[PDB]
């Protein structure tokens, strides 16, 4: 399944992800982190 | 052992009837094969 | 333990005063 | 390889199963195919008498849930030559 | 192709339906009508897997309620190369 | 619904699948039928 | 190969995420992408039966949840001359 | 780069908008804008992955409250080479 | 053909039984058995995503009972460029 | 010919139809016939395992249901060197 | 591009379903595909840190139902020059 | 590379730890470390946008307990051509 | 001498055993014992179909107790000309 | 070696097995075959003390169960010269 | 220095990121990867005691999570100089 | 010597004594002693990994209520090549 | 003496016992130690029977409780020949 | 000398930690470091018996809890002389 | 040959019975018979590792309830050639 | 280095068995012993800090049971200059 | 060597059984054999000092359970001058 | 030798007595008698490692009960170099 990366105003941002996943180890530094600016993640990882 | 070499003619009619019938209990060396073996028919 | 021919015939053979 | 095996079977489908089955299980040539009548269709297959045993068991097994299905299965290692002259010589 | 779809019915009717069926279906070839006997009746179709499997299940779909009916539906993807002399290559 | 594309004998075949799919319409005449034989798809959608 | 595989959407982003899923999918040529009108993109493929099985199958499962949705994804194993009139060659 | 980042909406101001701000968020290219028909309008922008990202993350945000609003966004990171056919190389 | 069909097995006699139902069901060409190590063995094919598919769904069952089984069965009907250069061009 | 073939046979009647069914059936040599003694007779045929194999199951079904019976049947693929020593070379 | 990116998975089929996944996913090169022992297989691909962490995503999703499944999935933006040295070029 | 990662800190030990993670996390080019005054420090990384945004992560992830700790972390995918005045080009 | 017999043990002691009563049985030319990796072993044979199925059952039986014990007996009356790229020939 | 090891069977098919299996297990030549009537006959073995166990304990295994069955299975290490004159010195 | 760092992983990619780890951490010198077999994966670094013992904490703290994960991770400050010939002093 | 020990300070005063600590603790050498500004004094030593972290500990023992007290305590065993263009290379 | 004696331990350090034990007890000369992989090793010894007989049953005494223990003990009293092609000659 | 000392462990760090104690502890030569397969590692070394048994035992302490574990300490005081060809004389 | 087989027993009647017992057993050579002094009489017998086995029971069993009794039966396959320097070599 | 590790015991026994543990463990150089009077006997070595550390807890372990014992066990990062002068300068 | 190592025992079966396991233990040789009188035999052997306790240890441990065992285990390291005259120079 | 044998003693009686029990018990050098202070007296002896384990058990044993009695019996088999400024080399 997956949320579709949504982005913080509530858009739908679909096809390929750079997103959290519980699979892939490596890149999860920070995951949660808000980083101010423009996004580049979703507001799952982030909770913006 | 079984009282005769060969199964009764009426048990049942053999797989293959003709030179690969299976009623007679051919010792030794037959071409044969038992539940270990796969890759057979 | 120990395969091979020893262990092939139990009980059919005489004549063995094979040690222990 | 003179050994004689045989897979009968009612209707084509099930014949060619067997056949392609029997080929393909062991060294077997097809040697024939006959319409006997009445929905009776026979395949030869010659060969070493090993092979040919190995190659009827095989076909027997995957012809026999196809179509009305399986009748016969035979082999005959060494047949005599005055039968020679009824069996097919080759698949036309 | 190489792939064989064989359809056998009961009686020619159903088999000019499937054979209508199965040429219809996909990019089959048509490739003999044989009278086994007995009210046998089998169509064979030659093409790819893909193209093959669509046509025997598109063709059985068609003749299964048609007259008598049914007997086997058969798809072989890869026919051994001594099969293929009892296969017919095209339909007289 | 990928699920897997079994076969009659319990296998999965996974990869592509040429099973018939919910989605997809066209290739759904006979889907169901016992086609004798060298296996082309799932016993999933056939049976065996 | 001549199978037909087709893919309709509601908008060019389905289309073009259907088109990548397809193309990647297997060994499917893209014939074209014809604007209906009213919002409607039908990216037509063509390839061997089982290619554009899997093809088709795998555009559908892609553009479902893109954009405003998929319409219709549809396979013809083998059209009619006549019609193949009416079918893009080429990606335009 | 070659990541396709495309963005659908209902009429030309939010596709306008969308593409202002996808080109001022990342750098991208925009590549081309095209009339589905039916009101859809999709601006499409090519980059690296990393910045095709970014940018539509920012042209789904600004077209979101604008006109009739958003449709689709969409990134591809990498297209099939037969994709690229029906896609604009540049805006004309 | 550009599809790939893969059977992993544990031991050696399950891939060589796998293998040899592959070529004889289907048009797929043997490309190389790879010991992965640790008892796994991988037997790939290469044909059209039909003739593939069909190869690979007899390879897995007639290699189920053989041995410790089969460990994985995995249809690619096309594979991108870059994995060409890790699947084996010919048998060793 | 170096595989080994053996009927055992309570009498000599037995023992000649076993003979002849064996020689008959396949291509096999009937190397001798031994009267072992107790009313035992032994009769040896010398052939490719698959031919003996033959030859063996037409010999045990032949004299199965002649005289009083037939006593055992055994094949020998592989004869060691000195075992020869204890076999007739050629019929008496 | 310098960030790595690697896949570790319990066979080689699932290892060449990951390195498909991965290379089709975003623009990233495989650089090795290695054999550790004990059934475990590693592939690694190279790219820009933004089409790295999106292959990667895509490979682990795609190979872990496959085969006996996925072990690891690791994303290096930069690795220290000292790693390069123990790291494939280009595939064996 | 154009984006621009910035992280602003109480003090210059968070400072330092914050541009020595990012520094090493990524490609990123550390360029800055300016004191705004009051005790507000701020280390500027400028690279491509998937590069910098691991950096970034990775350094406020990295300080985020050092000292008095993060008062910003901040990404600008592409900075306007005007704010590269008022930005630290050289290496210090 | 064409059909192929395999047996596969975990360790080479119970797939010496194997080799050794697979070889006394009947005329079977041992052609390899494989060392696959993780403990398993594999000797393959090849003759007569009628010999290899007397082999493989001695080595079945012979190698069933010996060591940690038997994995696979297999027989395949002929394989085909691609699989035989993948049977070793001569034992090293 | 001069350990004597004496398998006594019913018949002479059983006589021949065990022989069989005694010269293959171990060291040991065959010396005599005995027909002491009454549809006993002996196969007598002549070999070093651990030779001639391991093939008395193969042959009696062998012929257990083979026609008839088996009387008895002894060894002598060393037998008194006075019973070499009754012993045959090779068999005919 | 002279010190030896080693971290044992199950896998290459935990070992890897052992690896990167380590060299960042502190002032080591990455000398050897080793393939144990069977999984483990060593990967060891030279420096001065007091670097060694903060790269290895790095690299056991950052491959415990990643992979199957940390077998073994030791140091050794003085190295005699018999082992120095079982160690890899060249980087790969 | 290349590891970097940091103590953060509120006023000069605990600074001076954190550099007296570090400076007679181990062999560090003390780099610089920035204000920051806002009241923070960030007083810098750089010597082998080992003298860092004895060093630090002493610093920030004994500056720890000697005034507002401490900030920040923190050692990086290697800073990365960039980092040092923004480190004091001699105190002022 | 041509008999063959057969220790599989788990582990080199038992198998080493293992052949220094039979070498010791009993005459047989070593001829081999196989690394059949996944742990397995197997020391193989070649003497008469009875001595083979002896050293086995100490080798396998003496590598009982030695690390991972002992997998098989095996004796072959007489070896076929074409099994010698897989056996070591000398050690290596 | 002449004694000879084994150490085998699961994975190499345990087995280094034991070779430099070994090598530390007595006057013993590390005459092989050997990857029997599975994770299993060897270090050998020979030298006086008194010596020996020092190294082996100071071996055994220092690698009992490093990593996966120690498998077998054995000391050898006098190999046969024929052992003396498969243990190793000098590491690779 | 070289195995040795000795038994101890109080007073000389055993050991005459135990010697006549052990080389009427099995063909082994009486070499010595050895007064040691205290009513202990020892007789050593060399033969085949079989022969010795056979007649040492033997031996043993027979003195057991002859005079004092049976103090020891001692077997030694093979003596290290040191030990043959103080055997007898026959009996005086 | 300039650290100094100190470890004082009772007697030269326990002394003698540090300093051979403290310059083994790490590399560290020993500067003397002195006879302090009243059966203490200390001993100094001088090193960077890291290694006096690993140096000092290995002679602190080693003579801890060794003879009377171990008085203290110290280390002293950096030793003021004065303390120089009582420090001896090279062992005697 | 120059130590002596010396094993006393009841009888000469327990002696010849210590002698044989002195020998194969370690590095010694068989000065000679004694007897003491009242069952007492006595074996004494040579070597370097280590050797000859591992084999005295070893030979105690054999012979402690073999007839009336063990009476007297010793080693000598050095013999003085004047005792050699009355031990045995080498064995009869 | 290099191997260093040490034995302390309250008072020097019992140091000189276990020095003659040294040097009279194995090939051993007297390399110092040294006053520690507060009663302890250290005899220091060299020799090979089998020699010095014999002389300092001999040592103490003779030393143990003249006078006050032993303190210590330390052997170190392989002495580190550095420790050997601080050991007397001729005995003064």
């Amino acid at each position: 399944s997956t949320e579709q990366s949504l982005t913080c105003e509530g858009q739908i941002i679909s096809g390929t992800s750079v997103d959290a996943s519980d699979l892939v180890t490596g890149n999860e530094i920070g995951e949660q982190q808000l980083i101010s600016g423009d996004a580049y993640v979703g507001a799952q990882q982030t909770g913006c | 052992k079984p009282e005769l070499v060969c199964a009764p003619r009426s048990d049942q009619m053999d797989r293959v009837s003709g030179e690969g019938k299976e009623r007679c209990h051919i010792t030794g060396d037959d071409w044969s094969v038992n539940k270990h073996i796969t890759g057979t028919a | 333990r120990i395969t091979g021919p020893g262990m092939l015939a139990t009980g059919l053979i005489t004549g063995t005063p094979e040690f222990r | 390889g003179i050994a004689l095996g045989m897979i009968e079977t009612r209707g084509l489908v099930p014949a060619i199963e067997a056949a392609d089955a029997m080929t393909k299980a062991a060294e077997v040539r097809l040697v024939g195919r006959q319409f006997v009548g009445g929905g009776y269709v026979t395949v030869l297959v010659r060969g070493e008498t090993g092979a040919v045993n190995a190659a009827v068991r095989a076909g027997a097994d995957a012809c026999e849930r196809v179509g009305d299905g399986l009748v016969a299965a035979h082999i005959i290692a060494r047949v005599h030559s005055e039968v020679e002259n009824i069996l097919p010589k080759a698949p036309q």
